[PDB]
């Protein structure tokens, strides 16, 4: 699983592609994000984008990112326990 | 597969379904709730008046004297299933054939009730299975 | 495996509910309460001819003004009757007056629930409740003659006449038709002996049936076998008068 | 069925339930490293504060048992506090009944014995923490003892625990393979900390800000944890080398 | 396969969202995830995000 | 039909509920109806008793706890016979030591915490009775509803037992009339009899089947019975 | 503590630990009781399958509780001694505090009350023993003969039998024992109890034990010779 | 299989299922927030009005401990009312022996052991309650939250109950705009704003707002209730913005 | 699916089943809405106050609430009435419950 | 091929017999009465009880009738 160091590179690959109002909260998000797979960060930008559809915004605010991180995390952890490697 | 055709993704045809089990304990919560098993009906041990009517439904073919007080031997029979009552009448007719008598008497019915409940209270299916209920 | 405290999905303690069926297996107790006294009738139900039928006991004195009848597994009632004499006696020691019937009955009902698995120092003195039900009869000056049915349910009702035991269903059908407030003490005796014969599984005679009354004047008295023989001869007469 | 819930042997011959406790340890993602100085002991461990809302000061894995004894815990924090509170009581009681300070060894041996009684009774559950005690004992010098739920404990020249403990073991071994002594030698306690952090950056690969570490140091007759200001001084010393 | 062809839409009887009682927040969240990326597919393409897959 | 988490009280279900405490709450829905309601000067309990059969008498339903506090049960009789005995003693323990009439609100919590400690521990049947506890102290009239879960709450009026819902509906309408009837104890009892007639499944009120109890600014807790409730049907 | 509720009601309304206890009493050796005009006679089955077993020092089936109350038993030999210890205790306790030896009916009521207690105490299994308590009240010569059982209920009998093959022995006693007229003397009664036993023992003079208890504290055990004589007479009488 | 039936058993993973289950029982309760201001703490709890019979302003779900520790919880209401009750012994007892009002980091520790003990035997059920409790002693304000597992942490805002998603997201924005540490007098009006926002997923059954505060500089470090005007002003403030 | 704890992690996780939508039991107010869309199909009256019936049913599924409507008509038919009345909706809640002993004056 | 164990053989006049008839027999016999109310008839019955209580006996009885 990405380390605390890498996890930061992965975020910056999926927020560049998408529109934004300029996002400086990846310093906070990475620290909140534990056990996130590559796959969950990419989904995190999407959930942030789906709060942007409800507000009728057309940019991902840094507030919408704080909400999305928490939302992916709550359901992930609960419902699936990912494997322990050898 | 069975669960999925009793709610379909479509209305299914005119199909009534009857389930008969010796334990509801076993059954899954998906089978039990209404829309797939609407009405639960319990067939339980008959009370005293039940055991009087079920003696009348086995005995009416039998030749018995007029002085049989079926209330007397239903009162003497403890809490019993309808499957013990068949064996009661069979054994009443049995002691009459051993005795060389064509008609079953009051003495013979008491012996039979004694024999069925005494021995087979050791082998009663009723006690274990009533607890799973 | 279930504990002993567990509720069913209906909200009933398993053991306490099951216990009621142990009473159905017991022998017949009949109780008719009048304004002159209460009559207690029992089917002794000897099990052999060798069994001496006089040593069997199902009626017992609690105090000179309270008597008791038992139905069910009757060795449990050895423990209930011992508590009762103490409450009744200890209560005459502290307050110089005989208990009420209604108060004595309630003390034996409190005792009844005491089953459990133990927690801290607290006594739990059974594993399952008393497998016996009682018809407590008695008389105080305050409310005349009374008759109570105390069940292991932990609830007691005051009755005008109740019958428990093997022949409970068919016995209480006859009472509902025959009882009214204007029975005397000598009509109730023949009325118990008539109902005792309809639900009895033997021949009615003086050896295997017992009568008992409770009057203010004479206290609680168990009839000897001689007196009961006269009342048995007096039943056959009123049925041949017709 | 009822041989794998409680602590009785299985038909094979192993205490399953105890074995299940060790998998409960690596459920916090803390890594720790602990080295013997020449007159001191140094123990660093990562300190991840997940949410912005948590107050960063209260989250801690380093517990002051006495002046003499520090203690760094790997595992779930409820059982942390439960083992730290029992440790403190034994540390006080010892002092009272024998009149000197409890040595490191004797606190370690008292925990292994409570841990044993917990895998032998049926209704008790073994606590899921691994405890490491650092001290500068007065008789034996610098010491580290690491205790575990089974109730086994042993001395250590240096030690690591956590999810990525294997990486950190290889480094701590490579160093004592080249120098051929049992303990890092440098009189000052300040430079044993600088060495410590270097081996964590290698073993985990992670670069550490001053907040990601929490540092504890046992010298003679006092054990402290370094303030958030002091951990920033250390990391300027790694950058300037 | 012929079983795939029988699985296609034969038309499921008009329920309407009015005959799903209660459950308001659940309906909203489903139509966000399934319905929109089909019909409103231009508003996701400009935003840059990929479309939820299921 | 019996679940897998129906053993002791310790067990939680994967839904999160505690099943044994829910089963004891069904013990209330099979007891007999009972209606409580209060104004700002009088509390009133109206209980419909229950005979066993014809020859039988009626089963007490209203317990005088003191001379300013009384409760009515619906559910198992021996469970209440422990909880009513316990409040009696706790009301004496206040008059003895602090010379204070035990405030109704504080007696609710005391009862609650006694129910809780039997669902925490292994063994210990949970109490299968629902009480209504009325009373008049220094802060006015009070009426409490005590669940076997332990949760006690303060209400202008409630009911419990079989088919209570028909009465609880009549109290939600008329709440704004009977709450303002102050300094008139007759009319407040009248509104309570009408409530419980909505819950009957044609059992018919009778002078031996009904039991009323009131308590107020000036009256002691008193129970009416037999001939005394003939005026109020 | 250990307090599991070993004994609970089943939904049929019988305690299953008590029915199981009473089946255990069936496999037990056979003991018979018959009371004559003014004696009791307790006859017991000795398992004689065993060989090379000394009879001088081996505990008998009749254990004296007092000097006028004897007790016999069927069931588990080990558990039986536990009743007899509490009984010998109870007989001296009652002499101490009220004076006067125990009356047979009271000594039973105590013993029967112990078997009942162990059917409610959590953690205890029921007893596997049924007893015949016999003897003479002090200053009286009415014979008394009682039977207890692991339900805890006790009853007096004119004759009784517990243990294996009891239905066959009881049938013989319902025909050969007139309820009105007891065996005339002590000698006729012994001849009625031996003759009942010889149906289910299928003879063996050594197998049968007879203890007679008479009024006024006279307990005697009939010796082997006496028993043999009686058996030979009955066999020869019946044979003739 | 059989690892879920009982407490204080571990699965092959390393989890206490009874303890995982208890968090689902916390999850059903009502929304409850706690805001650490600069000078103290502000507790605020949504109390659902179930029916027109429940009496207004009379069922306080904020229980005080000593004279300076507020406790507000969500989950199983009787079970919380027991965990506080035990907590009134631990405080009154410390105060007897050391004659100083018990400090807040120490009170957090006592409660912790007590809840941690109830995950160690088969014989006792784990507590089904999340607590938020805090106050002011001579070392400053603290705020704590006690999981039913037995862990607790420091906090600058906390949440529990159904509205824990929207709340914890709103307390982040409250610590963003006001990094200095907002004023205690103002935080009454900000706590109200966080209950009305977290009550839009629950707007079915109206509610009644309860607020209490403990500040060094307003009430002398003694825990009171907000009542009268300052509370009637709070309702106004939050209600005007979310229009 | 109704067992989500069982499915392994390759079938779940974001990027496969992105959204994970939970279904709660109908709340006390929803029960009122639910009972009212199933009853339109059969005969109604103004006797019925659906508000009452919604408070009675605790932890009823949206499947059991549809059963209450159906069962209540079965009792209206057995009497032989023109239309469903309020008694029968009350009486029907007790038929969906597996209750089958009532109060044998086991409870005071 | 539908055996015959007539309905008389079922014990008593139990309620249990009458709850089966409302599910199976009535909507086939008389769909006139169900049309007016608008009720759609139930479908599932669960017969459960200790062995020997005549779960099967009724099944055979409704097998010919229906
Ligand atoms: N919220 C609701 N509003 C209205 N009707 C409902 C509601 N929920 C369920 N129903 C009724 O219940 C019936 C059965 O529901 P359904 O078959 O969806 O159960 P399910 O949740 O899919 O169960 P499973 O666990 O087998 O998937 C539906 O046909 C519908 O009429
Ligand atoms: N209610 C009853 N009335 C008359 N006879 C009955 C009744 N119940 C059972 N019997 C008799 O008992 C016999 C066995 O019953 P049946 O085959 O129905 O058992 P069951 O109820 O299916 O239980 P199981 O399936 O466990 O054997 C029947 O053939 C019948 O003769
Ligand atoms: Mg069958």
């Amino acid at each position: 699983l990405p380390n605390e160091a890498g996890r930061l590179e992965i975020f910056k690959i999926h927020t560049a592609k998408v529109k934004k109002t300029g996002e400086f909260d990846f310093e906070a998000a990475v620290k909140m994000s534990d056990g996130f797979n590559g796959a969950d960060i990419r989904n995190c930008a999407t959930e942030a984008g789906f709060f942007a559809i409800r507000d009728d915004r057309d940019h991902i605010n840094p507030d919408d990112l704080m909400k999305a991180v928490r939302k992916v995390a709550e359901v992930k952890k609960l419902e699936g326990t990912i494997e322990y490697q050898k | 597969e069975l669960i999925t055709q009793l709610d379909g993704f479509d209305p299914r045809g005119n199909i009534k379904v009857m389930f008969a089990t010796n334990r509801p304990n076993t059954l899954d919560p998906a089978l039990l709730r209404p829309g797939r098993i609407d009405r639960k009906v319990e067939f339980s041990l008959p009370d005293l008046e039940g055991r009087a009517n079920i003696f009348r439904i086995h005995s009416k073919s039998m030749s018995v004297e007029r002085g049989i007080r079926w209330e007397l031997i239903s009162r003497l029979c403890p809490n019993s299933t309808g499957a013990e009552l068949r064996s009661v009448c069979t054994e009443a007719g049995m002691f009459a054939i051993r005795a060389r008598r064509k008609v079953a008497t009051e003495k013979d019915f008491l012996k039979a009730v004694d024999k069925v409940i005494s021995g087979y209270k050791k082998f009663s299916s009723t006690s274990r299975y009533m607890q799973y209920n | 495996d279930r504990g002993v405290s567990t509720f069913s999905p209906e909200g009933r303690l398993f053991q306490v509910e099951y216990s009621l069926e142990a009473i159905k297996l017991g022998s017949t107790a009949i109780g008719i309460a009048t304004k002159e006294g209460v009559v207690l009738g029992v089917e002794k139900r000897a099990t052999s001819p060798l069994l001496e039928s006089d040593s069997i006991e199902k009626i017992v004195e609690i105090d000179r003004h309270i008597g008791c009848a038992m139905s069910g597994l009757t060795a449990d009632a050895r423990s209930m009757i011992e508590h009762a004499r103490t409450a009744a006696v200890t209560h005459n020691l502290y307050y110089d007056e005989d208990i009420n019937v209604e108060s004595l009955t309630q003390s034996v009902c409190d005792l009844a629930l005491r089953f459990g698995e133990g927690a801290s120092g607290e006594e739990r003195l059974m594993s399952r409740p008393f497998g016996v039900a009682l018809l407590i009869a008695g008389h105080d000056a305050d409310d005349g003659y009374q008759l109570f049915h105390a069940e292991p349910s932990g609830t007691f009702y005051r009755y005008n006449a109740k019958a428990i035991g093997s022949g409970s269903e068919g016995a209480q059908a006859e009472l509902l038709n025959e009882w009214h407030s204007s029975l005397t003490l000598k009509e109730a005796e023949l009325l118990v002996l008539k109902i005792l014969k309809q639900v009895m599984e033997e021949k009615l005679d003086e050896n295997n049936a017992q009568l008992s009354c409770i009057t203010k004047q004479d206290g609680f008295k168990i009839y000897d076998n001689e007196k009961t023989a006269e009342l048995i001869k007096e039943l056959k007469e009123k049925e041949a008068a017709e | 069925g009822y041989d794998r819930h409680i602590t009785i042997f299985s038909p094979e011959g192993r205490l399953y339930q105890v074995e299940y406790a060790f998998k409960a340890t690596n459920q916090t993602n803390i890594n720790s490293l602990a080295v013997r100085g020449k007159d001191c002991t140094v123990v660093i461990s990562q300190k991840k504060v997940p949410d912005k809302l948590l107050d960063p000061t209260t989250v801690s894995y380093i517990f002051c048992i006495s002046r003499t004894i520090g203690m760094v815990v790997n595992g779930p924090i409820p059982d942390a506090r439960n083992a730290a509170l029992r440790a403190k009581a034994e540390a006080a009681e010892f002092r009272y009944k024998y009149g000197y300070d409890m040595p490191c060894d004797v606190l370690a041996k008292r925990m292994a014995n409570l841990s044993q009684i917990y895998t032998q009774r049926a209704y008790m559950r073994p606590l899921g923490v691994i405890l490491t005690f650092v001290s500068v004992d007065e008789e034996l010098g610098p010491s580290i003892y690491k205790t575990d739920p089974a109730g086994y404990y042993v001395g250590y020249k240096a030690t690591a625990t956590g999810p990525k403990q294997q990486e950190i073991t290889t480094n701590l071994e490579n160093h004592f393979k080249k120098s051929k002594i049992d303990h890092i030698n440098e009189e000052s306690w300040e430079k044993v900390v600088e060495f410590a952090i270097t081996h964590m950056i290698d073993a985990l690969g992670t670069e550490f800000s001053k907040n990601d570490l929490e540092v504890g140091v046992a010298t003679k007759d006092k054990f402290f944890t370094l303030s958030a200001e002091n951990i920033e001084e250390r990391l300027v010393a790694i950058a300037e080398q | 396969d012929s079983r795939v062809k029988a699985m296609e839409v034969d038309e499921k009887p008009t329920e309407t969202y009015s005959d799903v009682g209660g459950l308001d927040k659940q309906i909203e969240e489903l139509v966000e995830a399934i319905v929109l990326p089909m019909k409103r597919a231009d508003k996701f393409k400009d935003m840059g995000i990929r479309a939820p897959k299921g | 039909f019996r679940n897998n988490y129906d053993g002791d009280t310790v067990t939680f279900s994967p839904t999160g509920r505690l099943f044994q405490v829910e089963y004891a709450l069904e013990a209330i829905k099979q007891g007999s109806v009972t209606v409580g309601l209060r104004s700002n000067t009088h509390a009133v309990l109206v209980a419909l008793k229950r005979n066993a059969d014809e020859l039988s008498s009626y089963q007490k339903k209203i317990i005088k706890c003191d001379e300013h506090m009384g409760l009515s049960l619906a559910g198992l009789a021996p469970d209440a016979r422990v909880l009513s005995n316990y409040l009696r003693q706790q009301c004496n323990y206040s008059s003895l030591v602090f010379n204070r009439k035990l405030a109704v609100e504080r007696a609710g919590h005391l009862l609650c915490d006694k129910a809780q400690k039997n669902t925490q521990s292994y063994g210990g049947r949970p109490y299968g009775v629902g009480l209504l506890i009325i009373g008049y102290d220094k802060s006015g009239a009070h009426l409490l509803e005590f669940q076997p879960s332990g949760n006690v709450t303060e209400l202008y009026g409630t009911a419990i037992g079989a088919r209570s819902q028909g009465a609880k509906t009549y109290l939600e309408r008329t709440l704004d009339t009977f709450i303002k009837i102050d300094g008139n104890p007759d009319e407040l009892i009248k509104a309570g009899v009408e409530a419980i007639s909505q819950s009957l499944r044609d059992e018919s009120l009778t002078v031996d089947n009904l039991s009323i109890a009131i308590v107020g600014k000036d009256t002691p807790f008193t129970i009416y019975d037999g001939e005394a409730v003939a005026k109020y049907i | 503590g250990y307090d599991r509720a070993l004994s609970i009601f089943s939904p049929d309304g019988h305690i299953f630990q008590v029915e199981y206890a009473l089946e255990a009493v069936k496999r037990g050796t056979c003991a018979v009781g018959v009371k004559g005009k003014n004696c009791v006679v307790l006859g017991c089955e000795r398992r004689s399958t065993l060989k090379l077993q000394d009879t001088r020092i081996t505990p008998s089936k009749v254990s004296k509780i007092d000097s006028h109350v004897v007790l016999s038993f069927s069931g588990l030999n080990a558990d039986s001694r536990i009743l007899i210890e509490k009984a010998r205790v109870e007989a001296q306790s009652h002499r101490l505090t009220l004076e006067d030896p125990v009356t047979v009916e009271y000594l039973t009521r105590y013993v029967a009350g112990v078997q009942q207690r162990y059917t409610q105490s959590g953690g205890v299994r029921p007893f596997g023993v049924s007893t015949l308590i016999a003897g003479f009240d002090p200053r009286d010569d009415e014979p008394k003969l009682y039977q207890t059982e692991p339900s805890g209920i006790y009853s007096s009998w004119s004759a009784q039998t517990i243990g294996r093959n009891s239905k066959t022995v009881r049938e013989f006693l319902e025909k050969n024992y007139d309820r009105k007229e007891p065996p005339a003397t002590v000698e006729e009664c012994v001849k009625l109890t031996v003759r009942s036993l010889l149906e289910v023992v299928q003879t063996g003079a050594k197998n049968i034990e007879i203890t007679v208890v008479k009024p006024d504290s006279d307990i005697v055990a009939l010796s082997s010779e006496e028993i043999n004589q009686y058996v030979t007479q009955i066999e020869q009488e019946k044979q003739e | 299989t059989g690892y879920d039936l009982s407490n204080s058993v571990f699965s092959p993973d390393g989890r206490n299922f009874q303890v995982e289950y208890a968090v689902k029982a916390v999850e059903n309760g009502t929304t409850s927030i706690g805001i650490k201001c600069n000078d103290g703490v502000v507790f605020a709890v949504e109390k659902l009005i179930t029916s027109k019979l429940l009496v207004p302003q009379k069922n306080v779900k904020i229980q005080v401990v000593d004279r300076h520790i507020g406790c507000v919880y969500s989950g199983l209401i009787p079970d919380g009312r027991h965990l506080v009750n035990r907590g009134r012994e631990e405080a009154a007892s410390f105060k007897k022996l050391y004659k100083t009002p018990i400090p807040i980091p120490a009170f957090a520790d006592r409660l912790g052991q007590y809840v941690q003990a109830h995950t160690l035997y088969n014989s006792v059920r784990p507590f089904g309650v999340s607590t938020i409790f805090g106050g002011v002693d001579k070392n400053g304000a603290h705020l704590y939250m006690l999981e039913p597992s037995g862990s607790y942490w420091g906090y600058k805002g906390a949440a529990t109950g159904k509205g824990r998603q929207s709340a914890k997201a709103e307390l982040e924005k409250l610590v963003d705009h006001h990094p200095e540490g907002l004023s205690a007098r103002e935080a009454v009006k900000q706590a109200a704003k966080i209950i009305y926002l977290a009550h839009e997923d629950n707007k079915e059954k109206d509610f009644e707002l309860e607020i209490s505060w403990c500040s060094l500089s307003e009430t002398n470090g003694l825990h009171k209730f907000v009542k009268g005007d300052l509370l009637q002003e709070a309702i106004d403030f939050a209600q005007k913005e979310i229009n | 699916t109704n067992r989500v704890d069982v499915l392994d992690p390759a079938l779940l996780r974001s990027g496969r089943l992105d959204r994970k939508i939970e279904f709660p039991l109908p709340s006390e107010d929803s029960r009122a809405q639910i009972l009212q869309i199933h009853s339109r199909k059969m005969t109604t009256d103004d006797d019925i106050n659906w508000q009452e019936l919604a408070r009675s049913t605790d932890e009823f599924n949206g499947a059991q609430l549809k059963a209450v409507t159906v069962e209540a008509g079965m009792i209206a038919l057995r009497n032989g009435q023109s239309s469903v009345k309020h008694e029968d909706f009350v009486e029907g809640i007790s038929e969906v419950q597996a209750r089958k002993s009532k109060s044998v004056s086991f409870y005071a | 091929e539908k055996p015959d164990v007539t309905y008389s053989d079922v014990g008593g006049c139990k309620d249990q017999i009458e709850k089966l008839r409302e599910v199976v027999e009535l909507p086939l016999l008389s769909p006139e009465r169900f049309a007016t109310l608008g009720i759609d008839p139930p479908k599932g019955i669960l017969l459960y009880g200790p062995p020997g209580t005549g779960k099967t006996l009724c099944a055979r009885a409704v097998a010919n009738r229906t």
